[PDB]
DNA sequence: GCCTATCGATGTATATATCTGACACGTGCCTGGAGACTAGGGAGTAATCCCCTTGGCGGTTAAAACGCGGGGGACAGCGCGTACGTGCGTTTAAGCGGTGCTAGAGCTGTCTACGACCAATTGAGCGGCCTCGGCACCGGGATTCTGATGGCTGGA
DNA sequence: TCCAGCCATCAGAATCCCGGTGCCGAGGCCGCTCAATTGGTCGTAGACAGCTCTAGCACCGCTTAAACGCACGTACGCGCTGTCCCCCGCGTTTTAACCGCCAAGGGGATTACTCCCTAGTCTCCAGGCACGTGTCAGATATATACATCGATAGGC
């Protein structure tokens, strides 16, 4: 996944 | 692919809120996952801090994260100096708006409003350009030009908006991109959109125009008096070939950048079935343009439906879109084509394009080069050169008037208000003529004998010589200040200004009354005036009468400019008075918002009172217009009206004459002083107003010449007497 | 043997009117006679420059004041400008 | 706002801009305080220059400050310039 | 004829503006001489002789001499800052320099 | 990382600069400073392109010239730097007051 | 042969320079020999400049005789810059010349 | 309208000098302006030596005596012996 | 006969100029501008004198000789 | 008793800015004049007003040359005039290059 | 310890490929250079008077030269820190251009009045002479810095 | 108790000032002659007006080169200390500048005749300036190579 987790 | 960590961009953000937020609590996405931890909050109540979280690097506005910010510090994140210039601006920023008039306070709180706003709408998408489909969904936001698009993974976008995007996103699958005479004039207002029904009859009738042209074959040029149909008809139009032919060529409209939000957003309004690629931003965001959402079926099969570019763009990348076969090309704001001479014009002569439209605001009265200009560019045949056209433009002839501007096939609409508005009730050019002022009267004769001596030339005088006179005279129409100004240390006192304004401005005598009672109504003033710094005597005036008003002359930079403009047309305006310029009228300024203008001054060319009034005369309104122009018995404005009714300062004879004629007898005559004319003051001039809809020694009386020439041989002369032989 | 013209006299005069006591030695005369020629073939050389760029062929005071404005600094300008005015108005106006 | 009309354009001559012009005198370390005293005689030099400009521009009873004045300007003062006329 | 007056009683100026327009007319200055032009320049040239002889005077009272001498024109065109400015690269015969010395050369 | 001492970059904008002719200063705040001291003379004044072009040419070799005495003034002293007194020395010997 | 540039073996014109002095106000009376001592003056002091500008075009391998050339020929010949020292050429630049205690050791 | 200037006659020296060479625009104006500054200098001097011995004529003796009060030491003895050259073949001629 | 100008005679000129300490080579530095300065004001004067057809160098020519340099002198004629 | 270092010299200062007489001797001063003359023209005669003349141009210009090099000297913190501080002086004049 | 050794950059310098806008060259013609002439006078030349420059001499004495002591300023060496440089970063506005407008630079045709040229005559300014007062030179003493020598006492 | 900052008094050597006394250099004054002013006229320059069109100021949008800010650190400005001989003050011997006077003749300043070069003007013809045009030179981009410089490591 790319987004920020 | 990924790539590395440890970057910030950008502080734009500023706020308080309860400690421990984690994440984009106030995001959309995070709204509907976690609501906010910070819900509840106030300022005093709870132990919170005053957050200022940072747009990041590599990631969007909707990626825009709020966290405890000692974890900023804990990740030795690089560009931490952009935070040091945050205070510093900030800290300017207090010292600046604690102090500042509560107007200009509330001015920039309104500028705050827009800013955030403008930053909330960041986050919006507008479209994705079609592992995942077209993988991770590269997207545009709203605002930001094509070289911020991005990615997402579909689990934040997916819930927000790609219920209705996957339909946008459908559409790209969906397929896109002469004939007899055609049965129109029905009513296809279904076809406009999903309120679709306020298509008028003129507009109607515009559209059955165009329709008719294409169906002759000829091009048009949209000379509609700067009416709602420059929009409004003409994106319409292009629905002609698409929703009822099917016979979808690929469209141009090269809008300028002051109007591109708005042809795009009526594109989207009106039209919604369609697509628009809008060429603009950086080459970067250019080059996104044609890599995926210029073809994207395969090569050559163009999938735009509508692009719109400004003139600025079009010069620069001219190769790639003048290499196609164009379906129809649009012009906004067409009076820049004016000029053969123009890149532009001969740019966009060499496109190869089946149809062309130019839309205009003006009546474009401009000589023969002009027109010749604009129809060949609409029609690059039968129309080359003044050899085949002599017959016809041959000027100078009363038979020829049977085709000037009326014997034109490659037709020009031409529809002036007086057709559109049904429903205006009828109005008349008010003069207020009256007596002058003892102080004019003064003055006047101040100007007059002074300029004995070029007079006496008569017929041999010089036409330069005149204006200048006249010139000068016109400042006594307008009023004293503008030949010498009233003494400081009296004119300082208010308790002695309000004496002075009503008794040196019988003008004011009967607005007086207009004012408050309009005022009790609602209503908004605008003025008009040539001299620049007579509409500073206005400025200072309207400061001491303390009425709010906005002034627009060419000394004001473009950005005030603009919200000046915009202040008096927004929404509930409050400001009472405009000090406005002819120039204007160019710029498509809306004066709608105020039912009553004053023109104070007057002009020697009628084309300027008529585009102060095209820009009033809007179609649609209920109101009566309330209109005054003031005539002061004196450079007597009614010896031109009396000559230009025959056709509606130009001849060297009748220029000297109309001051022969003008102020022929009631000069300083042995009358004596204190006459004061002012018994007309009101309900005289109400009821008896009518309404439509010698050599000079023989004139001038001479003992005044002995009076200046023995005073000013005197001034002229202590002022050189004035001086020490020597230093100290 | 020979008429040598010199600015003495005048000069003279002029001492005689700021100092009506002082005197003036046979050497400063020198300095004033050639302080008053070097002045003339400045100002004067300026009058010629000017009056060539403008095409004109007359010197006028109008030029005349235009080189003594360029040519003395500060305020030995303006005083300068007011003496050849005044001397201006005194001779037209009167014969 | 972050600047004014203010008539601080003797400013917009910056520390590189005299930083280059001394770089080609020859100049291989300036002091801070080199720029203000540059901006002073700047201003020197071209208030004489523009005045007689200005009386030249006066006495031809002309309303633009030309070439040809300004050459005619430096002239008088000994510091010729070849190259806009004569 | 009319009895004589010399064009400079009419304008009040002691200087002659007879010797100035011939010397304005046999220098080769112009190829006319407007007659307003010696009017004016015997009238700045009257004003700069009238300047240097005050102040070269005004130093003579302090030197205690009745007679203006070379000396005192040196002082008083070097003092005044405008009239050096006019004559800063003219060199005054018998005229000696300002008295001046530099404070770091001073004893302490 | 690698940096040049200080000198080394000096010396190299000495050769370049001595090379080439192109103007130093910027041409448009040079023109509105013109103006901005011409309007206390003369208010309304036009400039042709030319007359800021003449202004420049010599304000810059004025400046050169002036900052060549300077460095030679310094040098003097033994120094490498110029300072405001080497300009002032500088312009009291070339005889402008 | 009906041209007085053709008498003196000159190329620049002995009747211009004629006319500049006489319409010049110089004096009275101007010689029939000074025009063309004086036209013979002014294209030796050209020649020499442009022999020396195009030796510096020829040693910066140009063609054409740009300001810097003639800049470039001036201020080298101790004579041309006795003449022209207050001169200052529009878009000449200066001559390479730094001191010998900055360059490091 | 016409403006006058020494354009043809420096491309005519130049052209004697280094026939390959040409010349620019701007360069060219130096070069027309280089004629009328020295051209003025010499004139200059000339009428002033001519007022100072109570002379009217401007001759070849003037000039002459002007350059060599104008020009350096070396360029003063060619500009002479040119100046010599053109007048006695002018006379001849 | 150029040290003629004897070393107090330049002291002289010195303490008229403000110098109050004269290192020992001064004196030929100073002999050196004076021989040049000499150099060139009468070459002037000689020039002069030659086109005058005259062989005694007068004070006129001597303050034109300074007068085309610009060391104006008052006091002699010029 | 003897007067310390620098006494004398102020006073000779004020003595010689005092007074308006020349300083370099006439006669040895108007043999050199005549020997420079001598490369430009033989058998010259010399008036004495131009041998005066050129006189008073002498000293004038050593004495402000003079004033020049002490204030290059006080530049360099010293006391004493030197070959380098005329030189300098010189150069910057534009006399040399 | 101080010397010098190869190497990793990283700006000049040098090639070869495009191309745009500027120069050298073309024709036309209008204005200026030139030829043939006549007219007054400026500069050339011979003669001349004598102003003044130059050559020499001999006193006088002022200032130059030369040498001695001593001190203070030049200048090398060292050290400490305030300041400039180099460089990465980033926010302002220069530069380019396109387009527009209209003020004001350039020109042409007309008329007049202002300056040059001219003949006279008259007093203002030049030269030469004269005679008295300012200061040039000088004896002199009241005054004013100035270098040596005897005198508190601070921070230490 | 000490070096040095702040003093007091004094013998000596200045510069300043006053009274004095000669002389010569200015300040008037008389006569005279050249030039300045008055009166008239002629014609060519510039003042004025009516005009066209080159170019300057102004707006507005792009783009990116360059201004602006800050930050480490290293080289240089600035004080300080010491020492060493370059300069100054001065006494004395010495050179020659200065002045007054003398006599000779050089060549400077003029006057006067005359004639040749130069201004003014008219007919003339050809040169050079203006407008147009087109090909190539040097400006730009880009590419590889070739220094120039400075961190790091071993030799003696
Ligand atoms: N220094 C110079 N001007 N050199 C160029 C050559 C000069 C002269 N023609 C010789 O030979």
């Amino acid at each position: 996944a790319r987004t920020k987790q | 692919e990924e790539e590395e960590f440890e970057t910030i961009e950008r502080f734009m953000d500023c706020r308080i809120g309860r400690k421990g937020a984690t994440g984009a609590t106030t995001t959309i996405y995070a709204v509907e996952a976690d609501g906010d931890p910070n819900a509840g909050f106030e300022k005093n109540k709870e132990p919170g801090e005053i957050q200022y979280l940072i747009k990041w690097k590599g990631w969007s506005h909707i990626h825009n994260t709020w966290e405890t910010e000692e974890t900023l510090k804990q990740q030795n994140v690089r560009g931490m100096k952009k935070l040091d210039n945050y205070k510093k601006k900030d800290q300017e920023t207090k010292r600046w708006l604690k102090n500042a008039s509560p107007e200009d306070v509330e001015y920039y709180n309104c500028q705050q409003e827009l800013t955030d706003d403008l930053h909330k709408q960041y986050q919006i998408v507008e479209r994705i350009i079609a592992a995942a489909g077209y993988p991770d969904y590269y997207c545009k936001w709203q605002g930001l030009p094509y070289s911020e698009c991005s990615w997402e993974d579909g689990a934040l976008i997916s819930k927000k908006f790609q219920a209705c995007i996957d339909e946008y996103f459908s559409r790209n699958q969906s397929k896109t991109t002469r004939p007899r005479f055609v049965a129109l004039k029905k009513q296809p207002s279904y076809i406009g959109g999903h309120e679709g029904l306020e298509l008028r009859d003129y507009q109607l009738n515009g559209l059955n125009w165009l329709a008719h042209s294409w169906c002759k074959g000829n091009s048009c040029i949209l000379a509609d008096e700067m009416g709602l149909g420059k929009t409004i008809q003409t994106i319409s139009f292009l629905n002609y070939l698409f929703h009822e032919h099917q016979l979808y060529g690929p469209f141009l409209l090269v809008v300028p950048l002051s109007t591109l939000t708005s042809w795009q957003r009526e594109i989207q309004t009106w039209a919604s079935q369609m697509n628009a690629v809008v060429y603009l931003g950086d080459i970067n965001s250019r080059n996104m343009i044609r890599t995926h959402e210029w073809t994207h079926h395969q090569t050559k099969r163009l999938k735009f439906n509508i692009l719109l570019t400004t003139y600025e763009i079009l010069l620069k990348d001219k190769a790639f879109l003048g290499g196609l076969n164009w379906a129809f090309i649009g012009v906004d704001e067409a009076h820049r084509l004016k000029n053969d001479d123009s890149l532009l014009y001969k740019t966009l002569i060499d496109f190869k394009s089946n149809h062309r439209l130019l839309i205009t605001g003006t009546p474009l009265q401009n000589s023969l080069k002009e027109l010749w200009s604009l129809l060949h560019f609409i029609m690059p045949e039968k129309f080359s050169s003044w050899e085949d056209f002599e017959e016809e433009h041959g000027k100078g002839r009363e038979y020829g008037y049977a085709s000037l501007h009326k014997e034109l096939e490659p037709f020009l609409l031409r529809r002036v208000k007086k057709d559109v508005e049904k429903s205006l009730p009828a109005k008349v050019e008010q003069i207020l003529r009256m007596e002058m002022s003892a102080l004019q009267k003064q003055y006047y004769k101040w100007i007059l004998t002074r300029n004995y001596k070029a007079l006496s030339k008569g017929s041999k005088g010089s036409t330069s010589g005149f204006l200048n006179i006249m010139m000068e005279l016109k400042k006594c129409c307008n009023h004293c200040y503008l030949i010498k100004p009233p003494d400081n240390n009296e004119f300082y006192n208010k308790q002695e200004a309000l004496q002075h304004l009503i008794r040196s401005s019988g003008k004011l005598i009967l607005l007086d009354k207009l004012l408050i009672r309009l005022r009790e109504r609602g209503n908004r003033v605008l003025i008009f005036s040539q001299m620049v710094r007579m509409l500073d005597i206005l400025a200072e005036y309207l400061k001491y009468r303390q009425f709010p008003f906005q002034r627009l002359d060419g000394s004001i930079k473009g950005e005030l400019r603009k919200q000046a403009l915009d202040h008096f047309n927004a929404e509930g305006s409050e400001d009472f008075c405009f000090l406005l310029s002819t120039r204007a009228g160019g710029l498509g300024i809306n004066l709608a918002s105020a039912d009553t203008v004053v023109i104070f001054d007057s002009d020697w060319n009628p084309q300027n009172d008529l585009q102060a009034q095209a820009r009033a005369h809007r179609i649609g309104q209920k109101k009566q217009v309330n209109i005054y122009r003031l005539v002061t018995k004196g450079s007597v404005e009614e010896d031109i009206l009396e000559r230009a009714k025959k056709k509606m300062p130009f001849n060297k004879e009748e220029l000297s004459a109309i001051l022969k004629f003008g102020a022929e007898e009631l000069f300083k005559e042995p009358e004596g002083e204190e006459q004061e004319p002012q018994e007309m003051d009101i309900d005289e001039i109400l009821k008896r107003a009518e309404t439509h809809e010698k050599n000079w020694e023989e004139i001038i009386p001479e003992d005044q010449r002995r009076r200046l020439e023995e005073e000013e041989r005197q001034k002229e002369l202590e002022e050189i007497y004035m001086l020490p032989r020597m230093r100290n | 043997k020979t008429r040598k013209e010199s600015y003495a006299i005048y000069v003279y005069k002029v001492l005689k009117q700021v100092h009506p006591d002082t005197g003036i030695s046979s050497k400063a005369m020198s300095i004033m006679n050639s302080f008053v020629n070097d002045v003339f073939e400045r100002i004067a050389g300026e009058a010629s420059r000017l009056a060539h760029y403008n095409k004109r062929s007359t010197i006028t005071s109008r030029e005349i004041q235009t080189a003594v404005r360029l040519l003395l600094p500060g305020e030995l300008a303006k005083h300068a400008v007011s003496e050849g005015t005044k001397a201006v108005t005194k001779y037209t106006s009167a014969k | 706002r972050h600047r004014k009309v203010l008539r601080d354009n003797i400013q917009g001559i910056t520390k590189p801009a005299i930083r280059r012009l001394a770089r080609r005198g020859g100049v291989k370390r300036i002091s801070g305080l080199i720029y203000e005293e540059t901006r002073g005689v700047l201003k020197v030099f071209l208030e004489n220059v523009i005045r007689d400009a200005v009386t030249y521009t006066e006495h031809a009873k002309r309303k633009t400050v030309t070439a040809m004045d300004v050459v005619y300007a430096l002239k008088r003062q000994g510091r010729t310039l070849y190259g806009f006329g004569g | 004829r009319a009895k004589a007056k010399t064009r400079s009683s009419r304008a009040g100026l002691q200087f002659p503006v007879g010797r100035v327009h011939r010397l304005l007319r046999k220098g080769n200055y112009a190829e006319r001489v407007g007659a307003g032009a010696p009017v004016y320049l015997a009238a700045v040239l009257e004003y700069l002789t009238a300047e240097i002889l005050e102040l070269a005077g005004n130093a003579a009272r302090d030197n205690k001499k009745t007679r203006i001498i070379p000396r005192h024109l040196q002082l008083a065109v070097r003092n005044d800052e405008e009239l050096n400015k006019l004559l800063g690269r003219v060199t005054i015969a018998q005229g000696g320099v300002l008295p001046n010395i530099q404070s770091v050369l001073l004893p302490k | 990382p690698h940096r040049y001492r200080p000198g080394t970059v000096a010396l190299r904008e000495i050769r370049r600069y001595q090379k080439s002719t192109e103007l130093l200063i910027r041409k448009l705040p040079f023109q509105r400073l013109v103006r901005e001291i011409a309007q206390d003379f003369k208010t309304d004044l036009r400039f042709q392109s030319s007359a800021v072009m003449a202004l420049q040419e010599a304000s810059e070799a004025y400046l050169v010239a002036l900052f060549e005495d300077t460095n030679l003034a310094a040098i003097h002293a033994k120094r490498v730097t110029i300072m405001p007194k080497d300009i002032q020395l500088a312009r009291r010997i070339r005889g402008e007051r």
